[PDB]
């Protein structure tokens, strides 16, 4: 790496010294020793990237988001400096837009990453890198444009082909993405080795009715990327014990079953009154789970948040809840009403995290055509009674009834997580 | 929003420290 220009050559025995301080891990003594090699140099582009890099490693140090500000600013300044070596211009500005997606400024990593496919249009990762930058802030449209571009140029590089089919397979085109997830795992490509691309290649091949998704499953299991081929959440703590059905005497919330069994008319009752003069508040699921078939859900509580207006639709079932802060306070799960009407298929799917068992309380279950499968095994629902399974493990659902099937959902922790755990696991 | 499945690229949201 070039990272010294002509006159950076000339004080290459200043810069280096610093350079050592920080290196050893005298964080705080290096930061003063660029900062007046700045205050000496001002234009000395190494000199500034200096002062970044030691504001960096401080920020780490402190955990401080203040002082990662002030490094992404550095960052920037580098950049405006004369004669800045080409080299050094990529690096100070690809850690300016990877410390600004660690702070959450979605927006601004964009257009950083911008400026840089502007000022090396040739440069294919960094257009690869623009591309992530579109699908962290939910802008598929303009990550398949880039991505486009891309395979227009190299259409071997295994990065843009996952990708391209993670952003087909998104917009419901199945079989056209699978040769892209296909093609782009087996590029061995650095960073085609996700288990994101796993997940959706078996699951496109599943829906088609590819019998070798299940082969993907098992490699994805060999790579570490799932627990197991069953077991293919991704956003996992290690550890948790796993099985696909759970009794309530197991999960240790046995308070919380009886009143939710204990009181199932209540609950029923409140959801049907939405039914019947709310039907809004029941909103389509919109996870594209559905190979056919009408499913709506009216949701009360959401990454361990209470929505005020749907209380107001269910307010003695949302008093009810309040008491229980195993199911309140799961920021990785949901407390809604689903209802599901005859002529309904849910694809096999896995949910996003094991950190949370999933209760089905039955409140309006036809006699016949419902069932749900986890794992190997088949079950179905029953009026004023839980059922409890992880839905980490592959589900599928069928209503083939003559009427409505409305059951209500209660996400709760693992019981074995920890109390300090539950509190720092970041929502989903 | 990851909820009943997986079907966006990142489930979380980062906040910095
Ligand atoms: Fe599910």
């Amino acid at each position: 790496p070039k990272l010294l220009n002509k006159f950076d050559k000339t004080i290459k025995a200043e810069l280096d010294a610093a350079e050592k301080l920080r290196k050893r891990g005298k964080i705080e003594e290096a930061v003063n020793a660029f900062k007046e090699l700045v205050r000496k140099y001002p234009q000395s582009p190494r000199a500034r990237y200096g002062k970044a890099q030691c504001e960096d490693d401080l920020a780490e140090k402190r955990r401080s988001n203040e002082v990662l500000r002030g490094a992404i600013e550095t960052y920037q300044e580098v950049a405006s400096l004369p004669d800045v070596p080409a080299d050094l211009l990529k690096l100070s500005l690809k850690r300016r837009s990877d410390r600004q997606q660690f702070l959450g400024h979605m927006r601004g990593s964009l257009l950083t990453l911008q400026r840089l496919v502007q000022l090396f249009p040739n440069d294919t990762s960094l257009k690869n890198d623009l591309g992530v930058g579109y699908l962290l802030i939910g802008d598929n449209d303009n990550a398949k444009k880039v991505y486009e571009e891309v395979l227009s140029v190299t259409p071997n590089d295994g990065f843009a082909k996952v990708h391209y089919g993670f952003i087909l397979k998104a917009q419901n085109k199945i079989a056209e993405s699978i040769p892209y997830l296909k093609e782009g795992i087996e590029s061995g490509d650095p960073g085609t080795d996700d288990g994101r691309f796993y997940f959706h290649l078996g699951d496109a091949m599943q829906r088609v009715g590819n019998k070798e998704a299940y082969k993907w499953y098992e490699l994805g299991h060999k790579r570490g990327h799932f627990a197991s081929v069953w077991q293919r959440s991704l956003y996992n703590v290690n550890g948790l014990k796993a099985q696909p059905w759970w009794t309530p005497k197991e999960t240790g919330y046995t308070e919380l079953v009886k009143s939710l069994e204990r009181n199932w008319k209540l609950i029923r009752d409140e959801g049907l009154a939405v039914m019947d003069k709310a039907k809004g508040l029941f909103l389509p699921e919109d996870e594209n789970l559905r190979e056919k078939g009408d499913w709506s859900q009216f949701t009360l509580w959401q990454q361990g948040r209470r929505n005020e207006n749907a209380c107001k639709g269910a307010p003695k079932t949302c008093t009810l809840l309040e008491k229980f802060p195993e199911t309140t306070g799961c920021r990785r799960g949901q407390i809604k009403y689903s209802i599901m009407h005859p002529g309904t298929h849910v694809w096999p799917h896995t949910g996003p995290t094991n950190c949370r068992l999933r209760m089905h309380l039955g409140l309006v279950i036809p006699k016949e055509g419902c069932k749900i499968r986890c794992a190997n095994e088949t079950k179905t629902w029953e009026e004023g009674k839980v059922l409890i399974f992880d839905d980490s493990f592959e589900h599928e659902v069928w209503q083939d009834a003559s009427s409505f099937r409305l059951i209500f959902i209660v996400d709760v922790w693992h019981p074995e997580l920890t109390p300090q755990q539950r509190r720092s696991l970041p929502a989903i | 929003k990851c909820k009943d499945g997986l079907g966006e690229y990142t489930c979380t949201s980062l906040e910095g420290f």
